[PDB]
């Protein structure tokens, strides 16, 4: 399956995603 | 049974320094707070371009390990590749003088 | 800087001995002994070989500070018997005892080599 | 010149732990003197202890101020040295119980003992003394 | 139980690469 | 004869052992002289002709301070407090000459073996440095590229261990009496129990077990010792046992005779 | 303010302390270059003339070192440059500088001064490996760890005040506090520890030891004590040997709550002529207390013999926990699991009351006590439940705690920690709070948005389930967070205004 | 940066394996334990070195100064 | 670094009371470290994203 | 200090003749006082050593991991049946003459860190130096010889 629910371990990947797009210093670079 | 959100992962309600607690439960919370007060005055590394990049003041260790302890989050917070102190082989025992 | 030096670890001052002996009044037949640039390597170990014989009566010894690399150590015994007499024929007893020791592991680690 | 001041067979009744590892506690009655009663502390361990054991005991006033101790000598000395548990203190306190029974509580060291008996009001020891345990 | 004292990833990168 | 000693296991690099009819504090000292001073050489003092890699001068000489050297005829050569000259004769010291280039366009290595003998050797052995991996390889230093250029001259003069890490052979240690607690110098921590929550000994088996019901031995002693040394590999293990005897002996007698003389 | 009554000064050093257990009170550790730096007038008699003379000789860096002579006129003859070196002869009426030779007196400052106290003076014994050393004794009246603060030190010049230091602010004389009517110097933690393992009944020590320590005291009258007991081996209690440093003479009773002077319970004190007798030695009655031993020796015998009273016990007991050693660890903390389900039950049985009082409440049939509010009633009556949970809890962990428990051992021993703090860091933590009230309800209609809404449950504000030790959950963490930073808030304004008012 | 020489906890020779310890990875597939176990540093006190050292010298060097 | 880019700074005066933004408030979650605050006069004023 | 606030400063130094020493001679690289513990509330020190330990027995590194599942328990059953003590005490000797010692110790693999506040910036003291112009007082600042 791939429409299988998410496990507790999984969410590192979003927050990869989620740092590799937007970077620490978002902030002010924004 | 009416939920319509789930936060990504509880261990992101923290800071930068927050993140180098390790077990940051299995305290008590001004323990926390001196150690993020702390963390600041640590020396270690701090750029690679060091070489060239002149500043006033510069402290550089000289045998940078990262700690066998760790979270998930300095992995992204590149902890791991720049690390802050290097780890040793502490005793705990009243050794009778000092 | 002007503190004692970094010789005090195993190397002898200019103008003193390795030792100083000094007679005590507290008890008959009784006298202290100062050393310096050593430590507990030959203290304990003179301390306990010279318990184990039995003629002398009473001996301990300690270091006062870590920072200086000396230590002292007090000695009485019976009349008669003398305390330099005894700690040397301890010392002869100590070394002999030791020989006899390497001798043997000597011999034990030839009669042990391989092929 | 130094002899026993009271000398009986005592037999416990039983013993206490009291939650250590090293030391009980003894309380015994005498055999002769029914009046007389007995407790004492123990090293328990390195004289082992029973129910239903008779014991005896030994005042010992000295062996025959002292001066510092000597390592024991191992040549024969005809003293009061030749049961089992010998054992030195101090007495503190008299006590006065019944208007008859008399009672002192020696010492030793870091044990004690609970001593009674009407017979030898003067006999009875003063500031400090031994003690003999046969087997 | 399992637990999850300490987890994989390039394993499961690579069962996916049968998977898929 | 009193001493007695049996081997157990030998090797190039580290002995275990027993040594029995012994007593504690012989064994406390040997164990101490074993740590703390057993001659050796060592390289001292740098000195650095032209620097041009990105680590720093002095970080290189202290990196260089622990390469370990040949060590067999220590005993012939003197040490410069007492030697006579000044500034490193031959009799006192040796000489250490290193040399890299920045040549390839990869990235390039410097190991230890690439330092060489400078000065008079006079044939006694002494100051190689030490290979241990199948590839010959002294352990590493620095790391160069196309255009960095290192020259060292390194003078290395005698040293003890008791004042620095640097002239210490020994490097590890192992000490064990009473395996099985007969002696009763010290309970064991337990929640619920002493036994299941402890593991047994690896020397449990050269001593049978305590019988289980018999009253506590009070007039044992000290005994029946454990002695697993694993040397640096500067010198050869039997070598420094003897040699640590040697000094131990030297040093009492030292001051029996400082006694006799008083 | 920053001119008048307050100013610059000479003479003066500031470094970082740390400890040492081998000098006693009236000695300080000063490091050699500030040795060095710093300087003290003397006059030149018939008396001093030979030293005065060598220590000119000795030139400006040996450490018994001279900087300065001064004739009979306004001369300052500087000895650094002072090419006719070896030839001064130093007549008589004049005065020279020196360095600090070993005990001299000299005054001591920590920042901020409260009280009589922080204002000792010492002796010195000059030290290497720059920094400086006090005794572990005198700490909690500087009111000092060692957590990096930094001293303050001065130099007297003329001798009538070099001698009204020496005879008013030196420490044996400010042994008791005049503020508080009771002694409050005291020693200790660790041999405070060390010394409570020592004085139980069921230990015991072998002759190499026991000689070591003999020579360890520095009085010692050259006489052992006897054995306590003989039959195959000398030995003696620690508290045989310890009446050996405990000076002759000196009597207390202690008689609490046991102690029918065939004491089971084994608590109470009682020494007669200097001699320890029975008894645990214990901080409520060997450290500051008002029915002190130090208080004791202090009035009867002398106010300077209490100097080595302390530095007696204080060497003694840390020799002996040398060869001994002593810690702890998690051991301590983790227990057994069928006492870890009764205060799980406990706890959900507190709960229950919990949810029935609620249920009473939402049933509007109340007794909406007297004088309070029926909310605060309420309030009142889930407090106390859970407060009798928490403690309850905490009282059944430390009586199943076991008697080797080292962390035990510590807390009923004295120094440290307490019934609270093993309880707090072994079984509960209890609702955290501000104010009194617990977690208010910041977002609308309840505490935080990840609850439903409109609930008081003991989870709903945040009353703390879980340990330490099994970890929390991030609400219990955020309200943890919470009374800690009104803690600090709090904290970090009194200090000012009690300064102020101080002033 | 440079994986340092004589460990602080046992002190013998470190970093003899160390380029070893690299190739026990790539061209072997090799998991790290049984690689420290073929290795052969039977005490941890040394096995702690190399498990927690990061290379910087490489980051360092891939300058191109002069 | 990677600390002192992500500050926060508030004014308010110089005595100030207590249920005023000194101490922590409910609001704070998944915002703002309850932790990473600097001590000393400013505490409850700093505070770290 | 520590990871979790254990500042301080350093009392001496000795060499390995005298530091404490156990079975396989691992000796420490620093020690500390117990009273720090049962005050400052600091189980989280002690997780992470343990935790530590049995890391480098793994090989594997470790995890924190704030809100999770990782227990005391797991910890004790991996590093038991790696061989060694069930929760970290140890058999450890004397450093003087190597008797057994009477009690046991929890000691292992911890992480520190280093400070900026070093001894030579705060070393400071003067005797008559320079004067202020203003006020005829003693000049600040440990730069220009202050007092
Ligand atoms: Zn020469
Ligand atoms: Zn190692």
């Amino acid at each position: 399956d791939e429409s299988a629910p998410i496990t507790a371990e999984d969410s590192w990947a979003v927050i990869s995603a989620f740092f590799r797009e937007k970077g620490l210093v978002s902030q002010q670079l924004d | 049974t009416t939920f319509t959100h789930c936060e990504i992962h509880p261990s992101m309600i923290l800071g930068v320094a927050a993140s180098i607690i390790p077990f940051p439960d299995h305290n008590q919370s001004p323990r926390n707070t001196y150690q993020s007060a702390m963390g600041k005055q640590a020396m270690g590394v701090f750029l690679t371009n060091y070489n060239v990049r002149m500043d006033t003041m510069a402290n550089i260790l000289y045998y940078p390990q990262k700690p066998l302890g760790t979270t998930r989050a300095m992995e992204y917070l590149k902890f791991r590749e720049l690390p802050a102190g290097q780890n040793a082989i502490v005793a705990i025992a009243c050794y009778s003088g000092y | 800087m002007n503190a004692p030096d970094r010789f005090e670890l195993f190397l002898l001052g200019e103008g003193e001995s390795k030792l100083k002996i000094d007679p005590d009044t507290k008890a008959p037949n009784a006298v202290v002994i100062t050393f310096e640039k050593e430590d507990h390597t030959l203290g304990n170990l003179i301390r306990a070989e010279l318990l184990n014989d039995r003629k002398v009566l009473f001996a301990a010894y300690k270091v006062e500070h870590p920072f200086f690399a000396r230590f002292k150590l007090r000695i009485q015994t019976t009349e008669g018997y003398d305390p330099k007499d005894a700690l040397k024929n301890a010392c002869n007893s100590i070394i002999n005892k030791l020989g006899a020791l390497k001798t043997n592991f000597e011999t034990e680690w030839n009669l042990q080599t391989l092929a | 010149m130094s002899n026993t001041l009271f000398d009986d067979i005592f037999q416990v009744s039983e013993v206490d732990p009291g939650r250590y590892n090293k030391v009980c506690r003894i309380e015994a009655a005498s055999t002769t003197q029914d009046q007389c009663k007995l407790t004492l502390d123990i090293n328990v361990e390195l004289f082992p202890v029973a129910a239903q054991d008779s014991l005896t005991v030994t005042i010992a006033s000295s062996l025959n101020a002292t001066r510092s101790w000597r390592p024991p000598q191992a040549g024969d000395r005809s003293l009061a040295d030749d049961y089992d548990y010998v054992m030195y203190g101090t007495a503190y306190k008299f006590e006065e119980v019944s208007k008859d029974l008399i009672a002192v509580y020696y010492s030793f060291g870091g044990l004690l003992m609970r001593l009674e008996g009407n017979y030898r009001n003067l006999n009875n020891l003063q500031e400090n003394a031994y003690l003999l345990i046969r087997r | 139980t399992n637990a999850s004292p300490f987890i994989k990833r390039d394993r499961m990168r690579r069962n996916f690469l049968r998977m898929r | 004869e009193g001493p007695q000693v049996k081997i157990r296991e030998a090797s190039k690099d580290n002995v275990d052992f027993i040594l029995s009819n012994v007593d504690l504090a012989m064994a406390n000292s040997l164990r101490r002289v074993m740590i703390a001073e057993i001659p050796t050489l060592a390289i001292d003092s740098v000195e650095v002709e032209t620097n041009t890699t990105v680590l720093a001068d002095e970080f290189i000489a202290h990196r260089l301070g622990l390469i370990p050297l040949q060590s067999m005829d220590i005993e012939q050569l003197e040490y410069s407090r007492d030697c006579f000259c000044e500034d490193h004769c031959d009799k006192c010291s040796v000489v250490l000459t290193l040399q890299a280039f920045g040549e390839s366009e990869s990235t390039t290595n410097v190991y230890s073996k690439d330092l060489v003998i400078v000065s008079n050797l006079m044939g006694r052995n002494i100051g190689h440095p030490i290979i241990q991996d199948k590839e010959g390889n002294g352990v590493l230093i620095c790391k160069l590229r196309k255009g960095q250029e290192l020259k060292l001259t390194c003078v290395a003069k005698k040293g003890i261990a008791k004042e620095h890490a640097k002239w210490g052979p020994a490097a590890a240690i192992e000490f064990e009496y009473d395996p099985w607690n007969k002696l009763k110098h010290t309970d064991y921590w337990y929640e619920q129990d002493s036994a299941k929550e402890w593991p047994q000994s690896k020397n449990c088996e050269y001593e049978d077990p305590p019988n289980e019901g018999d009253p506590f031995d009070y007039k044992a002693q000290a005994d029946t010792f454990y002695m697993n040394v694993e040397s640096v590999g500067s010198i050869p293990v039997d070598q420094v046992v003897v040699r640590g005897i040697d000094t131990l002996q030297k040093k009492v007698a030292s001051i029996l005779l400082a006694l006799t003389q008083m | 303010r920053g001119n008048l009554m307050g100013k610059r000064v000479d003479f003066s050093a500031r470094t970082v302390i740390s400890g040492d257990p081998n000098l006693e009170l009236d000695q300080v550790g000063v490091p050699k270059s500030i040795a060095k730096t710093l300087t003290y007038p003397e006059v030149v008699t018939p008396y001093n003339i030979d030293r005065l003379t060598q220590l000119v000789r000795n030139g400006p860096n040996e450490h018994p070192g001279a900087k300065y002579v001064i004739r009979d006129s306004g001369d300052r003859i500087d000895l650094r440059y002072s090419k006719r070196a070896g030839d001064i002869q130093l007549q008589y009426g004049w005065k020279v500088e020196r360095h600090i030779m070993d005990n001299d007196p000299v005054l001591f400052n920590r920042q901020p001064s409260l009280h009589k106290m922080s204002m000792m003076a010492h002796r010195v014994k000059v030290i290497p490996y720059s920094t400086f050393r006090l005794n572990l004794s005198v700490t909690s009246p500087y009111n000092a760890d060692f957590d990096g603060d930094e001293m303050n030190l001065h130099v007297p010049q003329s001798e009538e005040t070099r001698a009204e230091l020496s005879q008013l602010c030196a420490v044996p004389l400010q042994i008791v506090s005049p503020q508080s009517n009771k002694p409050c110097m005291g020693i200790v933690q660790d041999t405070l520890c060390g010394i409570r393992k020592l004085t139980l009944r069921d230990t015991f020590i072998e002759l190499d030891q026991v000689l070591n320590m003999l020579y360890w005291v520095p009085d010692w009258d050259g006489v052992i004590p006897t054995p306590a007991i003989i039959k195959p081996k000398p030995l003696w209690s620690g508290k045989q040997i310890l009446s050996v440093a405990i000076p002759n003479g000196i009597h207390l009773q202690r008689f609490d709550e046991g102690t029918t002077l065939l004491s089971p319970k084994d608590n109470g004190m009682l020494i007669i002529d200097g001699q320890i007798i029975f008894g645990v030695v214990e901080k409520k009655t060997v450290g500051s207390s008002n029915g002190g031993l130090i208080h004791v020796v202090t009035r009867e015998k002398g106010p300077q013999v209490c100097a080595k009273l302390f530095g007696n016990i204080q060497k003694v007991v840390n020799f002996w926990l040398l060869h001994n050693g002593f810690s702890t660890g998690i051991g301590d903390t983790i227990a057994d699991g069928p006492t870890m389900r009764e205060i799980t039950e406990t706890i959900a049985e507190a709960k229950k009351k919990v949810l029935d009082v609620t249920k009473e409440a939402q049933a509007n049939l109340l007794t909406a006590k007297h004088g309070m509010t029926l909310r605060e009633s309420f309030e009142d009556n889930v407090v106390r439940f859970l407060n009798e949970a928490r403690d309850k809890a905490g009282r059944l962990a430390e009586v199943n705690l076991k008697d080797l428990n080292n962390v035990k051992q510590m807390v009923m021993a004295g120094s440290k920690g307490s019934f609270i703090n093993i309880a707090q860091m072994s079984a509960c933590v209890g609702q955290q709070s501000v104010e009194g009230k617990r977690i208010a309800f910041g977002f609308v209609d309840r505490t935080l948005p990840h609850f439903s809404k409109d609930d008081y449950s003991p989870e709903s504000k945040g009353f703390v389930e879980n340990s330490y030790l099994r970890g929390l959950t991030p609400q219990e963490f955020f309200f943890h967070a919470m009374g800690g930073r009104e803690g600090l808030i709090d904290t970090a304004v009194k200090t000012a205004e009690t300064g102020y008012i101080q002033r | 940066m440079i994986v340092p020489v004589r460990c602080f906890s046992c002190g013998k020779v470190v970093g003899d394996k160390w380029e070893s310890y690299l190739n026990l990875l790539q061209e072997d597939e090799l998991d790290e334990g049984t690689a420290l176990s073929r290795l052969g540093l039977k005490r941890y006190c040394c096995r702690r070195m190399i498990l927690t050292h990061v290379d910087l010298i490489e980051k360092f060097l891939r300058y191109n100064p002069l | 670094t990677l600390s002192h880019l992500r500050r926060t700074n508030t004014p308010i005066g110089r005595d100030g009371k207590l249920a005023k933004p000194r101490q922590l408030h409910n609001t704070h979650w998944g915002l703002v470290c309850p932790a990473e605050t600097p001590e000393g006069q400013a505490c409850g004023l700093v505070k770290n994203l | 200090a520590s990871r979790h606030g254990q500042k301080g400063t350093i009392g001496i130094t000795y060499r390995r003749e005298d530091m404490p020493f156990t079975a396989e001679g691992i000796v420490p690289d620093l020690i500390i006082n117990p009273h720090a513990i049962p005050s400052r509330m600091t189980v989280a020190h002690l997780i992470e050593c343990l935790l530590s330990k049995v890391a480098a027995l793994s090989g594997n590194e470790g995890d924190a991991s704030p809100f999770t599942d990782i227990t005391v328990e797991g910890i004790s059953k991996l590093l038991r049946e790696h061989g060694y003590q069930s929760r970290g005490f140890e058999v450890m000797y004397n450093g003087h003459t190597g008797k057994k010692l009477m009690a046991q110790i929890f000691f292992g693999p911890t992480y520190y860190q280093r400070l900026r506040h070093m001894v030579d910036d705060k070393i400071h003291a003067r005797a008559r130096g320079p004067m202020q112009v203003l006020t005829r007082q003693p000049v600040e600042g440990r730069s220009r010889d202050g007092g």
